[PDB]
This record gives structure tokens, C-alpha cells and sequence, in this order.
């Protein structure tokens, strides 16, 4: 007797899966193509900024070989290396003084870690 | 806290613990990733940070881990779990994840999974008696709803098929109370530690019977499944069962299935940690870590929802002295303990009453609640069993033959104690004829012997004879 | 690959240094002979390894190669009629290569390479392939062996070899992406096999053995626990069961064990026929030895290389009854192990995570879907052998929180010679319930009744042998005479089975029916005789009983015969009485 | 009277190795302290 | 019978299409929502 | 032939000392210990690493020092000289002659330990040996390739039956059917914890029957140093190894008070400060006993066989104690004595019922004995029981209420106690036992055997106790 309230449910709940999916698959292949922007020089700037502030005594940045560009004059003044890494894409990278601590800005990461917070969020929007 | 730092530089691997040493930005009690070489990701949790390195208990098997692709990774510096009232009808895994396939959920709030004391001024005293439909529970071992009600069982002991007929027949008498007449159900939550595939298809068939799996949470750990994640299991069915309680106004019964495996799972961690023992290896914290976990269940002033506790842990030996039911024990508010010898004659639910208690019964029966006579009546039946069960002792020395008639009448109503009021199968019992089969047996007795009942209730129900009810 | 040297020998653990990069529980070859072991600790650039073969005459600084790889079994046609180690090296090959003793370092494949293998293909180019499934198909002893898509492989079929002869390494089937799938796999010994779905245990696991199969029976998923002290019949009753059971392979794992036993199996075996294909008994065993001065840290690879052969055949569609000869012996094994890493000791110096091993490999056993589609089931029985009998032991314990059934073998009722010695007062069994439905479908309708009878008959004789033995035999009334004497008529008739008697070996279910019938109705007859006044020494020299003795020892094919002669001879003798 | 005194021989055997347990822990944590001042102070 | 079972699917599929177009009503304006919300 | 000696002696505590650059010292590598004096004790190696090697010292530390001590290589693995010439001889436990007889000359240097039997390797232990005492000939039958104990208690004269046993051991090849000829029989005869009293009295026994000049005896006193009991069974299981699958012989190896083995492996293992077991036993001792017990067997393609009577006495009367509780789950049986049949005054005081031989089975009948064995012994058990429980029975009712078949099966109890299991020191052939146990059996009516085949009770029944 309880096998449609259960089958309604279940279908009710993997079509907001779906809804918020898609939500997310949007968002990545937007963020993706983010460097074409022409404002991806700031955003590059911005995140090198956050990594290195939030990684004291880094000894050097890693970014792609095609963002270093962007970042020939930051690392400079701030005094730390920079290195080619072309596996790394839209993203930035730091490398600690002790050589075992590092951070990651790529915007994957930002998106997949901040995803379970804004969920909430995206649920009261798209059904508020 | 919206960017990775990744700790290379472990130095140590060994049982469940992993050392990992510039990690001075990890908080105590952090949750973590542990990524391998070849990319699967493990969880872990931060039990001791320093400026030299930092303690992890991992929550999976280190087989593939290496001290040079390894890495450690920051998830939050407290371990929070999302909750949704929509997580009813969902089936979870030991750390919290979707196991049925559905999408993960969508989190109203994050909660940590430890919690917070409830403040003794904010909490209400437990009074709503509540019909488990088995006369032990209900005459003689009453539970009321906020009530902490472990089963002590043992080894091939029923105590399984107990707690899924108290979770199907539960109920609260509002008739009897004189409060508002209302026909809400129970939400229950369902926390397996280590449970066998056996114990889990006959609980998972059952609630699927009864249809109660709509208005559950469940939180599996199997046998297979890893040890070290049992810590967590009961912190997160805990947490849930709280936000749904004191904050949408749930009634909520917890189910914890075996508590010793959880008792285990902390004895690793603690050897591992040279942990001063207590009694059996246990950790010395074991008191205050299993209080972490029951004192979670109550009612609170001003809120319409409670938390029920029906933990269920099995007896090493039979032995009530270990230091699991022990500590239990001592930090519940009564225990129903199962007995092998009523089990081996046959007798469901074999419940033995002498051992068995309810702390927080007086609260719940008496006059306006279930019945005037019901603290007296449970209180001359524990007399009565009490006497037949010396007098059975007296007999495996003396023989029947030395008997006098008053004995004799009391080894009759021991026996027939655990033929008609103990063994009744799979049948739901008002209370009413729970106190009516009570009497019937009381009255194998003659009037004067009942010195716990008062006069006026002899007088109003003493005399029924058994047959009257079945025959 | 990751190269070091050893840096300290203490007993059977070996601290190599430089092994950075090497993971945990990765086999590794230490000293110059290549001895093999598993790494259980990373410390710095050190490993603790423990080694699955003797370490006296190591040096320091000799050399230490890790191999990348877990604890593996190779998978595939050979294993049956097979005697392995606790590593699978094969000890016939191991002989015939280095005489009767057994000698550290042999390395030698276990599945042979030279035999040609008759191999039938049924997956067609182009098909798509996942985990599981099966390939095709080889003779191997009368089973249409299947060979098998390693669990973790998905892919297209490109080509397919065809019908003929081909050895294990022969590439018979390759995918799209050049994968190369042969006769056999690798498989992780620690890892359990996946499966689709687990499903309720519903059909008795048939042992032979009256007291097993009525009173505790076991589902052909279950798991059974064995414990009793030294001289009990443990390791006859694995063998009864290895010998009379309804399954289609045996795993038999001797674990710290006599070596006269596995010596005997191999003896006897050959010349005994399987129960349902007529042919020899070891076409359908598999036989893992460490014998008790094997190397100790051998006991653990030997259960569970047992259990995942048994989950390897299981994946083939079979009902696969895993024997563990003893599980204590890997306790300790563990208890030695844990001592090497200076590991703080739960109870009697047993690691704190002893349970946790003993369940992941017990919650193998199970009834379940296959990846292939198929139907399977593995059946663990457990040996047990607790110091002194004490049952308040920790390996006992921590098997009593998982098995099914608790079969307790007794020392007062072994020096008696009352074998099989089940204690049946405290024995117990949890798939009683469930297999009721299949009793009533294949036995007789009334069978669970009968058999609650006879429970309950047991019951009154032991409440009475206490009376009995405070009061005297005679000082009783006479109805409890009764009791008492068909209670002997159960355990002296039908409890009772004599291992090595030709008939009395094995005992079908109808069988046992026939005898609890005959009893019962002697039982009744003599109750009401009672009544109508006849004494009891009438009733106790009445020839019938002789014949209720000479059951068991009839043949089947006979046997209901026997019973329609024996129950018209009951009523016919107590009838006459008057 | 054999009975009981099989039952006290059990359990002094129990409570003896108890005991024996607990003097292994404790040297085990001696030991643990002393080669932690001996080697890193 | 089976019909009762069929209307449940019935209906389950329409409103599964029901919350599918809801969704499709305000989709991008979510996604670009978020997006903001993320960026600083 | 040259030597390496290694000066740097770091630590001496125990019976432990630490050697600072020995990397080329093997683990179980055996060493020499000279001290300043230039007295010469032995060690072994029981850890080795690059820091340090610890070696453990046979004998007491006293006199050892950290300027002058050296230490030094004997040899990778502890070996012996074995040759045939043994026999007839006595030696300490470490090989040395303690009879004033010149050094033996040896024609191999095997290792002690041993390498494991391959299982595919052994075959069926499918012969009988006679010990000629009707209790174990009957009842317990010993089975060549067996490892059959003998347990014991404080009072009760194990060491006469040893002695007795390896007396009276024969092989009996007659009976075998096919009259093979005679086959050589050893015996190896390993003790230790043995005071100068039991000594003095197993030479005298030794030597009275000239039994010595085909065995081997390897003594171990309980003032010798704690190591050379261990070694004293591995000795002993390597000559007979040796024998018996290198010349075709029969060895009876007896070892004697193997509760002192215990003790001293329990001594050994707490001064290596290790994880006590049950009653400070260490955790391996199943495994050590097991090194020792399965080295008993008979292989395919030899002649020879390796019999072992292990003799324990056990605490208490406590079965349930670790050493005979772990030796019975490693051999094949056991043979049991009892204070009531000693209190009776009944030699040897083996009760049969708490006994068994698990071998039994295969090792009596047609070609092997005769085929009433198996059936009489089985029928023997069978009334004895029945009459212990009828006297156990008559405790309640008293003699007065007893019936027929009462009386019958107690003075059938009476009289097997009397008369087969008392038999002082006769070496009672096979047939004489079974003769025995029929005119015995011949006491309770034709009717009442129902184990025995009606053609066996025709054949052998109705001769009475005339022969006494
Ligand atoms: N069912 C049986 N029928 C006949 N004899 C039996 C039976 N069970 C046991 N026995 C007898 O008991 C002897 C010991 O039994 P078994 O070898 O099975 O012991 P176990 O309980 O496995 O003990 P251990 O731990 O010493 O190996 C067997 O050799 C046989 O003599
Ligand atoms: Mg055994």
C-alpha cells in the first residue's frame, strides 16, 4: 500500500538530482570557459594572490604554461619562483618552503568544494 | 574554506593510524582526505595535532597507501553532517553517504556529530507512557517516551525480532492519558554497527512488512563493512534524530543494534593509541564516551518532540559484569535482559523480569496515566516470581515431596508466570489485558499474601480465575 | 621496482630500509632466496615485513624487492584435485622437485602451464563484456568448468579463439582495448569478490550427520561455528562433511594442523565416490595445508586463499562448502605477528582487531546473485579450539557474534565415546525458521512437528536426570520412566553415529524422518500402555526395540522397507500386551 | 565441595591473568617513557 | 490489481514532467545566480 | 678454518648481550662467548640488526665483561654428528658422551630443527607395535608412525613405564601374514628434568636387558644449563630421523617429563621478555611442541618409521593445563593413568576409558594382529564402562537392589581390573592379551556381546581364568 507513496518519492527526489545536475554540469562547462573572458587576467591575479597569502613562506608557484604570462610580474614582487606545469589548467598552484605542503586554486576544486554549501541555496531558487 | 592544502609528507602507517608531520593548520578533530597514488580517496579524522605532526584514525583499509604518493587533505576542521528532512526514506552508510543509489541529499543545516550537552534546565521529565504490546515491557518495566531502554541479549538470543516488534507496535494510550487525541507515528532511526548480512535482510524485510520504511533513516555499517567507521555511525544517527525531534516536532525512536562492535571499534583506536586500559583492554574514556551517545535522548520544555533509545548490545558470556552492559548499565535508565534459560523452554520474548528494570516507569503509570493499580500489581508480581524462584532452588535440594501447600502454590504461579504472562509470541497486548492476565495469575494466590496491593484494588480485581481468558 | 635491504630479523618479522614508496600490504621478496612476505608497516624509509616462510640463516643487508602487488591467488581450471600451501604453491610439485621435506623458496606456479585445456568459446566478436560473465567453457574432473571476466573488467570483444586445446597463458579471448583475457585471473586474497545481490538462505546445507542436520541445521549460505576441546571429533566431523555433504566442491583449509590428516584425505579420497556425480571424491576437493610446523605466519594466507578459491567457484555457479580447520591457529598467528610489531594486546594478548578479521571472513559466506547471473553460495563451518575448553575465550566469542549455528562439541560425552559429541543443550542454530517451508516441500509435512517433538522429549529427559540421579532410578514414578528411557532410545539410537561404519556414515533426511517416527510412535504406545497398567520392565524387554536399535545401521535403499515393517511391528506388539 | 573448588580454581586462574596482563602493560609503558628520555629527552 | 499500480506510475511520470518544466522555467537564472554567488 | 672474532660487547643483562658491528652474523647462528679467563660458553643469535646483534648465552653471564669478551661464528645453523654407531651409547642433551666412551665419529652433520614432513610425502601409519602391556596392546593400540602420549600425575610411576616399554618394544613382524623378515628396532630414549636418582635407575633398567646395546640415550639432568633441554628432544628426533629414513629402522622414541621442557621453555621465553599465554606459558608454545611432535611419521617409498611416547605429568591432575591440553591437540591420542587404580595397587595404572588411540583403527585386524581386535576392544570398552557406571549406581540403591546383569557387569569390572589391567612387569604377547581379555569377556553371557561377530565368540569364547 506504501509502494506508490515510495515510487513517487523516489521519483520526486532523482528528478531534483537531475534539476541540480544540470545545474552543476552548467556551471562547469561555464567555468571552463572562463579564460577566453578577457577579465581571466584578474581572475588569475586573484587566486595567485589567495594561494600565496594563504600558503606563508611558499617557495614557489605553479601555474599553466600559457597562464605564466599573466604572472611574470606577481611572482617577482613577491619574490617566488615559478614553474611550468601544463597538467594544471585554469588554476594556480603553490609549493611551501619544506617542499610537503601545497595549495590548489583551480576552480574545479572551488566549485566541488563549495557545492555542498551553496546546495541549499540552488534548491531555494530554482524551488523557493 | 574554499581552497585545497594537500600534506604531503607522512612519515607513519600502522594499524589504523597515519602520521603526517607540517600539518600544524589541521584543527583537532578535523576530517580529512587521504588520497593514494592511484587516486581512491579515504577519510580519516585529526585525534592529535602538534608543531612535529599530526595524528589520523582513518575510516578505511590502508592496503595501497605509500609514504611518498600519499597525500593528506583538510575537508572541515569539525565533523558536520548534512540533514534534510527530506533524509526519511533514505538508507545511509556508516559515514553518512547514500547506499540506495538516490542523489546526495540537500542540507538545511550542517550539524556537528557530536553534538552538545542538553542543558539539565531545558530538559522536561519524561512522562508519556508509551504501549510497547509485551507485558514485561509494559506492566513490570514500563517505558516512557524520552527514555534511554537498552536489550541485553546474547549471542543467538532474539533480541533482534524484540525490537522490530516493539518499533511495529509502539504506541502512546492518549485515551488514558486525558491529553489530546492524536495518531502520529513514530520516526524511527536505524544505526547497524558491524551487523551480519543475516541480521540486517531480517530487519530490512521486516520494516518493509510493516511499511515503516518511509518514516525511517538508516545507517548501515556491516560486518564487512570497515571497522574504524563505527565511531561515527551512532554520532550521525544521533545528530539526525535530534534535528528531527527538537526541530520539526518528530517523535523519534533510535535504534542502535549492537553496541558491543562499537565498544570494539574503540578498543582498536585506543590500543593503538596506548590508551590506559580499564577493565578488558577497554579504554579508560569508555564511560564518557558511551554517555556522548545515550545521554542524546529526552524531551525538552516547550517543543513537542522527544528521542527514544532502544540500543541493543550483546553480552560477551552471558556475563552482566563486563564492562560493555556494565558501563550501559550505569549510564541508562534500566535494561530489558534477555535469558538463554526462558529461550531454551521456549519462551518469546524471553525476557527475564528480575534483572530487567525501568528507572523512569513511576513517572508514566499510576491514576490519569494507564491505571491506578498498575505500580502495585507489577510490584507484587516481582514478589511473587521472586518467591517461586527461591522455592525452585529450595526443591533442587529438598525435592517436592517437603513442600508445604503455600509453596506449591507459588512454584504453580512461577510456572505459570512464564507460560502466560512472559511467553507470548507475536501478539499485541493492551495494556488492559496485559493487567488482566496479571490478575488472573495473582489470583493463584490466596487474598492475604498480596501485602504490596492495596486493599481496595484486592477488592476491585482480585478473584478472576485464568480460564476466563483462554478455555 | 622498489629495492632495499634488510636492516633487522627478529623471528618471522623483517625491517627492510629504503623502501620508500612501497605500499602497505604489498607481497615482497626478502633475502637473497626470495623469500616472500607482506609489508604491514611504513615507518620512514623502513617497512616491517612479515615473511610466509622461515628466516633463520638471514643476514643484514641482503636484499629486499617489493613487487607491487597485493596477496593474489591465480584463478582457474587446476585447483581441483590439488594440495596447496598457504601461499597456493603446490606441494605434489614441490615433492617431485625437492623430495619429502619441505624446503624454503620454491617457486613454482599453481596453476599448471604445460596442460592443454579443451576450451569452447560461447562469447562472439563484438559482443560487449563485463565482470563476471562467462567466456567459456573446459572439461576439468566432470564439471563444465567456466571461465570467467575478472571482476574488474569491462570492455568489446575483438577477437575470439576457437574450439581446441590451449594451456592457462593462452590468450583466448582479446578486447577492443588490447586487453588480453586468459584461462585464469589474479585476485587479492584480502578483497572479497563482489557479487550482484545477497539473498535469504532458504535450502539446507545437507551434512550427513543426523544431530547437525535435525536438531541444528545450517542453510546452504550459513555459517557454522565447531568449537570443542582436543579429542571432541572437530576433525571428523569436517571430514563427515567434506566426505557426505550436498556440495559441489569442498575447500577444505587445514590451518596449524596434524599433517596425518591432510595425509589421509589424499589417501582415502581418491578411491571415495562423490555423493552426486559418481566419480572420485578429490575431483571435487581442494586442499589447503600449513600443518602446525609450517611456517606460523602461513595460517593467514592459507584462510584466505581457502575463501577465495571457495568465492572463485561460488562466481562458477556452484555451492561451495568451506571446512576451516582451525581459526585459532590463525588467531595466533596474528598473536605472534602483533607480538613482532609490539602492538598493545586486547585479551589474552590477542590484537585488538582479532574480530574484525574473523567477520570480514566469515560475512564471505553467503547465498548470492552472481556477476555472471548465476546462483552460488559458499557454506563456512569453523573449527574452533579454545585453551582447556574454555568457551569464555576470545576467539570463541567474537565467532559466536556471526554464525548461524553454535554446534558445541562436548569432552564428557567424547570420553564416553559418544560421538559426534554435540552438546545439544547448549548448541543452537538460527536458520531452524527459515527452512521449515523446504522440510515440509522435501521430507514430509509433518517433519517440523516431529522434530519439535523429539526437542522437547530431550528437554524432559535432562530436567529429569536431575531427580533422577538425587533420587534414584527406581524412586521415580513411572511415566517420567518412560521419559528417561526414551531419551536413552534418542541419543543411544538416532544422536549417535558411528563415522566409520559403511551404512552409518550417512543418514538422508528421510532416514532420520523414519527413526524420530519410529520412536515417537513407540513412545506413545508405551504412554498409553502405561496407563492402561503395564509395567515398565514389559515394556523394556520387548523385542521391537532391538529393531529401533538396527536402524541406523540400515541401508538406504533398504531402509523404508525397514520402517514399514518396524512401525506395523510396533502396533502389533503393543497391542497383544493387553 | 570438588565443584566449588573446581569454581575457585577457575576463577583465581582468571584474576592471575588479569594481572599478568597489567604487569605487561605497565612495563610496556616504563619501557615507553624511559626510551623516550633516553633517546629524545 | 495492476491498475492501481499503473495510475501511480501515471501520475509519478507526470510529476516528474511537472517539476522537469518548473525547473526549465528559471534554470539559468539559478545557474547565474550561483555563479555570482561563488565569484567574490 | 680461520676465524672472525667481534670485541664490541656494548650491553650484558640477562641472559642477553649485544654485539655492535656484527652484520655478518646470521639469525640462529650459534656462537662462542670467551672471556678474559679464557673460558669458552656458547650463545645463540636471536636478533640481528645493523645497530647491534643481541645473542643469548646458554649458561649464566657471570664473568663476562664488555674490554675482554669476544664473541665468534661456530656455525650458520645448530647441526650434529649422527652416525649408526650411536647405538649402544649415552650423551648429555648436546651431543657430548657422558658414558667415558671415546667420541663418536660422524658420517653427516645434520640440522637439529629439522625441515618440515611434506603431507604429499607421508603415508597411513598402518602398523601395530607391540608394547607388551595388554592395556595399550588392546585398548590403545600403539600404530608405528604414531605420537601417542602418556599422561601422568605427580605420584604415578611414569618412568616405569618408559622403562618398561622400551624393554618389552617389539615389532612382531609374524603376525604381519606375509612372514617378512626381521626388521631392525631402535630406541632413542630423550630426558630431561631427570634427577641422579631416575638416571641411576633408567641405566640399571637399560643395561639389565641389553636393550641399551640397540638404543640411544640422550640425558638431560635438572642441573644442567636451561637450553640443553631444549635441545635434548630435537637431539634425539634427529637421530631417529636419521635411522629410520637412511637405514630402514624402526625407532621408539620416548621423551620423558616433556612438563620440564615446558618449564624451561618458559624460562627461555620470559628472559626474552615476550607475551605470556595462558598461565605464563609463552604464546608460541603449541608451535614449539608441534616442532618436536610431528616429526614422528612413516614416508612413502621407505622402510623406517619415527614412533614418539611423550610422557607429561600433569599439574593438579588438570587436564585442562596448558601442557597437556595444547599436547593433546598437537598428537594422536593418549594413554591416561589414574590415582584409584595406583590407590589399588595396580601396575600399570592405565584407565581405559578416558584413553584413546586415534590411530587404532588402521593398525589392527587381518595381516595386522588378528581379526578379533578391533571387536573385543571395542566390546572391552564397552563392559567396563557399563560396569563403572553400575558401581557408580550403586552408590544410590545398594548391592541388595542390584539385578543379575548388575552383578555380572561389576564382577566383570572387578576382574578386568585385576587381571588386565594389573600385570606388574610381565611382557604379555599380543596373544596372550587377547586371550586374556576373551576368558574375561567369557564372564558375561553369549547373548550380552553385542559388539563381538558371532563367529569370533564361537571361535575364542567359553575359556575360562584357568591360567593364572
Ligand atoms: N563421529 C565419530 N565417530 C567415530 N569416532 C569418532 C567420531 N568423532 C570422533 N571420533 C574419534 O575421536 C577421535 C578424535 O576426533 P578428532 O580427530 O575429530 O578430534 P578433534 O575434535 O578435531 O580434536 P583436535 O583438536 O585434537 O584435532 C577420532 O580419531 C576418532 O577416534
Ligand atoms: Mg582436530
Amino acid at each position: 500500500e506504501s509502494a506508490g507513496e515510495l515510487l513517487v518519492a523516489t521519483a520526486r527526489t532523482q528528478a531534483r538530482g537531475e534539476v541540480l545536475e544540470e545545474v552543476r554540469r552548467r556551471v562547469r562547462e561555464a567555468l571552463e570557459a572562463l579564460p577566453q573572458k578577457p577579465e581571466w587576467p584578474e581572475v588569475v591575479r586573484k587566486l595567485a594572490l589567495e594561494a600565496l597569502e594563504a600558503l606563508p613562506g611558499a617557495k614557489a608557484l605553479v601555474a599553466n604554461p600559457e597562464d605564466l604570462p599573466h604572472l611574470e610580474a606577481l611572482a617577482r614582487e613577491r619574490g617566488v619562483e615559478l614553474q611550468a606545469e601544463p597538467a594544471l589548467r585554469l588554476g594556480v598552484r603553490a609549493v611551501g618552503a619544506e617542499g610537503k605542503t601545497q595549495v590548489e586554486n583551480s576552480l574545479l576544486a572551488r566549485l566541488d568544494r563549495a557545492w555542498d554549501a551553496l546546495s541549499s541555496k540552488v534548491a531555494q531558487a530554482l524551488w523557493g | 574554506d574554499l581552497l585545497k592544502k594537500e600534506y604531503t609528507g607522512i612519515t607513519y602507517i600502522s594499524g589504523p593510524l597515519l602520521f603526517v608531520e607540517n600539518a600544524k593548520d589541521l584543527a583537532y578533530g578535523a576530517i580529512v582526505d587521504i588520497k593514494d597514488g592511484t587516486g581512491r580517496v579515504r577519510g580519516g579524522q585529526v585525534i592529535e595535532v602538534s608543531e612535529e605532526y599530526a595524528v589520523i584514525q582513518v575510516f578505511e583499509e590502508t592496503t595501497g597507501l605509500d609514504l611518498a604518493t600519499t597525500s593528506v587533505s583538510l575537508v572541515e576542521d569539525v565533523a558536520r553532517l548534512g540533514v534534510s528532512k527530506e533524509m526519511l526514506g533514505r538508507r545511509f552508510n556508516g559515514i553518512g553517504k547514500p547506499i540506495d543509489g538516490l542523489p546526495p541529499i540537500t542540507p538545511e543545516k550542517r550539524l556537528p556529530i557530536t553534538g552538545l550537552p542538553l542543558n539539565p534546565v531545558a530538559r522536561r521529565k519524561p512522562e508519556q507512557f508509551i504501549q510497547t504490546g509485551i507485558s514485561t515491557i509494559d506492566v513490570m518495566n514500563t517505558l516512557v517516551r524520552g527514555q534511554k531502554l537498552p536489550i541485553f541479549s546474547g549471542s543467538g538470543l532474539p533480541a533482534n525480532e524484540i525490537a522490530a516488534q516493539i518499533a511495529r507496535q509502539a504506541t502512546v494510550r492518549p485515551d488514558l492519558s486525558g491529553e489530546g487525541e492524536k495518531e502520529e507515528p513514530f520516526a524511527v532511526v536505524f544505526a547497524a554497527m558491524g551487523i551480519t548480512q543475516r541480521e540486517l535482510s531480517y530487519f530490512i524485510q521486516e520494516f518493509e512488512r510493516t511499511g515503516a520504511l518511509s518514516r525511517s533513516v538508516l545507517f548501515l555499517n556491516k560486518a564487512d563493512d570497515p571497522t574504524i567507521e563505527r565511531i561515527l555511525t551512532p554520532r550521525m544517527a544521533l545528530t539526525v534524530a535530534e534535528y528531527l525531534a527538537f526541530e520539526h516536532d518528530y517523535h523519534v525512536l533510535v535504534i542502535l543494534t549492537d553496541m558491543t562492535n562499537y565498544c570494539e571499534a574503540l578498543r582498536e583506536i585506543g590500543a593503538a593509541r596506548e590508551e590506559i586500559p580499564g577493565r578488558r583492554g577497554y579504554p579508560g574514556y569508555m564511560y564518557t564516551d558511551l554517555a556522548t551517545i545515550y545521554e542524546r535522548a529526552g524531551v525538552v520544555e516547550g517543543k513537542k518532540g522527544s528521542v527514544t533509545q532502544i540500543p541493543i548490545l550483546s553480552m560477551p558470556d552471558d556475563d552482566r559484569t563486563h564492562p560493555i552492559p556494565d558501563l550501559t548499565g550505569y549510564i541508562t535508565e534500566g535494561q530489558i535482559q534477555l535469558s538463554r534459560e526462558l529461550h531454551r523452554k521456549g519462551i518469546y520474548p524471553p525476557i527475564d523480569p528480575l534483572p530487567s528494570l525501568s528507572r523512569l516507569m513511576n513517572n508514566g503509570v499510576g491514576k490519569g496515566k494507564t491505571r491506578e493499580d498498575h505500580k502495585q500489581v507489577s510490584d507484587q508480581l516481582y514478589s511473587a516470581y521472586a518467591n517461586g524462584v527461591d522455592i525452585r532452588k529450595l526443591v533442587a535440594i529438598i525435592g517436592e515431596d517437603a513442600l508445604t501447600e503455600n509453596d506449591r502454590r507459588y512454584l504453580q504461579f512461577a510456572d505459570a508466570f512464564e507460560r502466560f504472562f512472559i511467553n507470548q509470541g507475536q501478539q499485541n497486548r493492551s495494556i488492559e489485558e496485559s493487567l488482566q492476565i496479571a490478575w488472573a495469575l495473582l489470583s493463584m494466590l490466596p487474598q492475604g499474601e498480596l501485602k504490596r496491593i492495596s486493599k481496595d484494588h484486592i477488592g476491585k480485581y482480585y478473584g478472576q480465575k485464568l480460564e476466563e481468558i483462554w478455555g | 621496482m622498489i629495492q632495499g635491504v634488510i636492516q633487522k630479523i627478529a623471528g618471522p618479522a623483517v625491517i627492510a630500509k629504503g623502501m620508500l614508496g612501497a605500499r602497505m600490504y604489498d607481497i615482497c621478496k626478502v633475502g637473497e632466496e626470495g623469500l616472500v612476505g607482506e609489508i604491514i608497516r611504513l615507518d620512514g624509509d623502513t617497512a616491517f615485513v612479515q615473511v610466509y616462510e622461515d628466516t633463520s640463516g638471514l643476514k643484514v643487508g641482503e636484499p629486499v624487492v617489493s613487487t607491487g602487488l597485493p596477496l593474489a591467488v591465480e584463478l582457474g581450471p587446476g585447483m581441483l584435485n590439488g594440495i596447496y600451501d598457504g601461499i597456493q604453491r603446490p606441494l605434489e610439485r614441490i615433492r617431485e622437485k625437492t623430495g619429502i621435506y619441505i624446503t624454503r623458496g620454491v617457486v613454482v606456479h599453481a596453476l599448471d602451464r604445460e596442460k592443454k585445456w579443451a576450451w569452447t568459446p560461447m562469447v562472439k566478436p563484438g559482443d560487449e563484456v563485463r565482470g563476471g560473465m562467462v567466456l567459456g567453457t573446459v572439461p576439468e574432473f566432470g564439471f563444465t568448468h567456466k571461465i570467467l571476466v575478472p571482476p574488474d573488467v569491462r570492455g568489446r570483444v575483438k577477437e575470439v579463439k576457437p574450439a581446441g586445446e590451449y594451456t592457462v597463458e593462452e590468450p583466448v579471448v582479446v578486447l577492443e582495448d588490447g586487453t588480453e583475457l586468459k584461462m585464469y585471473h589474479t585476485w587479492p586474497v584480502r578483497r572479497a569478490r563482489p557479487v550482484q545481490r545477497k539473498l535469504d538462505p532458504n535450502t539446507p546445507f545437507l551434512t550427513g550427520m543426523r544431530i547437525l542436520d535435525v536438531l541444528f541445521p545450517v542453510a546452504m549460505g550459513g555459517t557454522a561455528a565447531i568449537p570443542g576441546p582436543f579429542g571432541a571429533g572437530k576433525s571428523v566431523t569436517q571430514q563427515s562433511l567434506a566426505k557426505w555433504s550436498n556440495a559441489d566442491v569442498v575447500v577444505y583449509v587445514g590451518c596449524g594442523e596434524r599433517g596425518n590428516e591432510m595425509t589421509d584425505v589424499l589417501v582415502e579420497f581418491p578411491e571415495l565416490t562423490d555423493p552426486k556425480t559418481g566419480g572420485p571424491l578429490m575431483h571435487r576437493t581442494v586442499l589447503i595445508a600449513n600443518t602446525s610446523n609450517m611456517p606460523v605466519a602461513a595460517r593467514e594466507a592459507s584462510i584466505y586463499v581457502g575463501v577465495t578459491i571457495a568465492e572463485y567457484f561460488r562466481d562458477q555457479g556452484f555451492s561451495v562448502a568451506l571446512m576451516a580447520d582451525s581459526t585459532s591457529r590463525w588467531a595466533e598467528a596474528l598473536r605472534e605477528i602483533s607480538s613482532r610489531l609490539e602492538e598493545m594486546p586486547a585479551e589474552e594478548g590477542y590484537p585488538p582487531y582479532l574480530a574484525a578479521r574473523l567477520a570480514a571472513f566469515y560475512e564471505r559466506a553467503g547465498k548470492v546473485i552472481t556477476l555472471g547471473g548465476e546462483e552460488g553460495a559458499v557454506t563456512i563451518v569453523g573449527a574452533v579450539s579454545p585453551p582447556g575448553g574454555d568457551m569464555s575465550e576470545p576467539v570463541t566469542q567474537s565467532t559466536l557474534r556471526i554464525v548461524g549455528a553454535f554446534w558445541r562439541l562436548d569432552a564428557s560425552l567424547a570420553f564416553r565415546r559418544h560421538f559426534p559429541a554435540i552438546n545439544w543443550n547448549g548448541s543452537y542454530s538460527l536458520f531452524t525458521s527459515a527452512l521449515d517451508p523446504w522440510y515440509r516441500e522435501n521430507v514430509a509435512e509433518d517433519y517440523p512437528e516431529l522434530r519439535d517433538a523429539i526437542s522437547e522429549l530431550l528437554q524432559r529427559e535432562a530436567g529429569l536426570q536431575e531427580i533422577v540421579q538425587l533420587v534414584g532410578p527406581d524412586a521415580l514414578q513411572d511415566a517420567e520412566r518412560l521419559v528417561i528411557e526414551v531419551g536413552r532410545i534418542i541419543r543411544e539410537d538416532f544422536l549417535q553415529q558411528n563415522a566409520y561404519h559403511e551404512v552409518d556414515a550417512y543418514c538422508s533426511m528421510k532416514k532420520a524422518y523414519g527413526i524420530m517416527k519410529m520412536i515417537l510412535a513407540f513412545y506413545k504406545e508405551a504412554e498409553a500402555a502405561i496407563k492402561r497398567g503395564v509395567s515398565i520392565d514389559e515394556i523394556l524387554q520387548l523385542p521391537v526395540l532391538e529393531r529401533i536399535g538396527r536402524a541406523r545401521y540400515v541401508s538406504e535403499e533398504e531402509f523404508p522397507a525397514y520402517f514399514e515393517e518396524a512401525m506395523k511391528e510396533i502396533q502389533g506388539a503393543f497391542k497383544a500386551l493387553a | 565441595i570438588p565443584g566449588i573448588r573446581a569454581q575457585i580454581r577457575f576463577i583465581q586462574q582468571v584474576l592471575e591473568q588479569r594481572e599478568r596482563e597489567d604487569t605487561f602493560r605497565l612495563k610496556r609503558i616504563k619501557g615507553k617513557i624511559e626510551a623516550r628520555e633516553a633517546e629524545e629527552e | 490489481t495492476e491498475a492501481l499500480l499503473a495510475r501511480y506510475r501515471e501520475r509519478a511520470e507526470a510529476e516528474a514532467k511537472a517539476v522537469r518544466e518548473k525547473a526549465m522555467a528559471r534554470l539559468d537564472e539559478a545557474v547565474a545566480l550561483v555563479l555570482k554567488e561563488v565569484l567574490p
